[PDB]
């Protein structure tokens, strides 16, 4: 069934005859940014109607991603790869293409790159310094909410832990007669959670107000906002910086120890030694958050966050001069020695 | 003196110089476009390349005397490693601007490089990409003739296996310059290569397996067709 292409998205028979095609209608450097990576577009969607309104009920895509979020949109989706589409679409480019089909494989192919990729810059390490101490004072604008949607509302507080899945019933509601069963259901919330809520309006102690209801919600609109920024740039721009580095701990873990050090050079220039400690002086040494050394016990700890610092170095050192994606073997390297120590 | 001929391989030519000793060289594909601070001649109006063995994973492969080596003029090639652009700069040249390559390297700071190149060497496709997700570039690519496969992976054969089920037409060949302890560090590498040489053999026929000293310690560029 359903594979892409650089001219669009194609649908095919069990036998490989062309069912229906649709071409990209905003560039296809934007569009297989999103297909590829298994995001659904305005144009897989409308292939996806029509060829349905064709008589269909069965779908292939060559993403598990596509085809996951294809059927938690309806259309029931099997995900198969290379699909017939693909093997079709491939195996004979200049078919569907023409004769220069190559030249628009490149045209496209070269356009999403310079898409992909970040201009060079002299220190984004820098700008990664940077919104990594935002996302620290972030931090505290959200604990500072806390206790306010709160003194018109304390309930609340317990049944939504989770900052994002909370910051909705201000965002979109305010006031606590604002409630409906009918929105109470949308939002998310369980049946548990339709009462735990309902039970709110009418239920509990707490100072309402009318202009403080919209200073609140202007609050969560702000906290959001530069968070997830913040969140998603330190992500995409430790790509530039220290692919090395984050995919080792994480892209956070890591932007935490070029800011530790004050820079990537900084780092770099760091020993195992100096890593193993860098972080904390009772907190002692940033590096420990890692998943593995955090659920072993303190006496092995010592012991792999040793073998850490050593790949973290490493993962500096190239990160800093040419950023070589080294990871697996150091991830490998690492999971190796670890497992010597139990 | 500064003499140059023609090499076991089409596209490939060996060249002596002052020095009486033989070094390869490859017909650069785009007159004055010079990638990886290389060393380039001059012949009766050509810019032969060379191509140095250090920098290259494959000048060791050949320079040790490769036997077969599917890279010929025209064939297009998938490329799971592309880098810098450097040691595989020379195969846009024997391809030729009849052949292909779709190249892969996945951090950006370094493909970022070979971006330019692309713009006159129009005969490689720059593909930010991730080759362990072999599906997510099924849009930038077209079945190929040859998956060289230079990746810092660990399991550098289910990769190799898995892009060449997705884009090697059968006939195929395969290459890959696979690091011992890239894949086991705690393995012996006389013994790793018997395990890759059979795994990898479990889909593919194992056409030659060459080993890359004192180039490259324990490196081995195998060669594998896809029946």
């Amino acid at each position: 069934f359903i594979s892409e292409n650089v001219r669009g998205i194609y649908a095919f028979d069990e036998n490989g005859n062309l069912i229906e095609k649709r071409y990209f209608t905003d560039k296809p450097e934007k569009v297989l940014d999103q297909l590829l990576k298994g995001e659904i577009t305005k144009d897989l969607e409308e292939l996806l109607n029509s060829l349905k309104e064709k008589g269909y009920d069965e779908f292939v895509f060559e993403h598990p991603e596509l085809s996951r979020r294809a059927k938690e949109l309806g259309f029931s989706a099997t995900t198969e790869f290379p699909n017939i589409a693909g093997e079709r679409l491939r195996s004979n480019p200049e078919e569907f293409l023409g004769e220069n089909w190559f030249e628009e494989y490149y045209k496209v192919g070269v356009a999403l790159t310079r898409m992909r990729i970040q201009e060079q810059s002299g220190a984004r390490d820098k700008m990664v310094i940077q919104a990594i101490e935002a996302l620290d004072d972030i931090n505290l604008l959200v604990a500072r909410l806390r206790e306010w949607y709160s003194l018109h509302f304390p309930e609340l507080d317990e049944l939504l832990p989770k900052h994002p899945q909370y910051v909705a019933f201000v965002k979109t509601v305010g006031h606590r007669d604002n409630i409906n069963e009918e929105v109470l259901r949308e939002l998310g919330l369980s049946e548990e959670k339709i009462k735990k809520i309902l039970e709110a309006k009418e239920k509990t102690m707490g100072a309402w107000m009318d202009q403080t209801d919209i200073e609140v919600v202007r609050q969560l609109a702000e906290e959001i906002q530069l968070r997830k920024k913040l969140e998603d740039y330190i992500d995409r721009a430790m790509d530039d910086v220290a692919p090395n580095l984050k995919a080792l701990v994480g892209a956070k873990l890591a932007a935490r120890l070029i800011s530790l050090a004050g820079g990537l050079r900084e780092l770099a220039m760091m020993p195992s030694s100096t890593i193993q400690v860098l972080g904390a002086e009772p907190k002692h040494g940033v590096i420990y958050q890692y998943p593995a050394i955090n659920r072993s016990p303190w006496w092995q700890r010592g012991k792999i966050a040793r073998a850490l610092a050593g790949k973290l170095a490493i993962a500096a050192r190239v990160d800093y001069f040419s950023g070589e994606y080294i990871a697996e073997e150091l991830k490998k390297e690492l999971e190796a020695r670890i497992r010597e120590i139990k | 003196m500064v003499e140059v001929k023609k090499h076991k391989f089409p596209g490939v030519y060996v060249v002596i110089d002052d020095d009486g000793s033989e070094k390869i060289a490859t017909k650069n594909l785009v007159p004055g476009q010079r990638v990886y601070g290389e060393r380039v001649i001059k012949w009766e109006g050509e810019e032969y390349r060379i191509w140095n063995p250090h920098r290259s994973k494959l000048g060791a492969a050949i320079v040790n005397g490769l036997k077969n080596f599917p890279i010929k003029p025209g064939k297009s090639v998938l490329y799971l490693g592309i880098a810098s652009g450097t040691t595989a700069s020379h195969v846009s040249d024997i391809v030729g601007w009849e052949g292909k390559i779709y190249g892969i390297e996945f951090s950006p700071r370094v493909l970022r490089e070979l971006v330019p190149i692309v713009e006159e060497r129009r005969n490689i496709i720059p593909i930010l990409g991730d080759a362990t997700k072999p599906e997510e570039y099924r849009a930038l690519v077209t079945k190929v003739d040859v998956i060289f496969e230079d990746v810092a992976q660990p399991t550098q054969a289910k990769i190799l296996i898995d892009n060449a089920k997705a884009y090697l037409k059968r006939g195929g060949y395969g290459m890959i310059a696979v690091k011992s302890r890239s894949i086991d560090v705690t393995k012996e590498p006389e013994q790793v290569f018997k395990e890759v040489e059979r795994e990898l053999s479990e889909y593919f026929e194992v056409i030659e397996r060459l080993n890359l000293e004192p180039y490259e310690k324990d490196h081995a560029l195998f060669v594998v067709r896809k029946p």
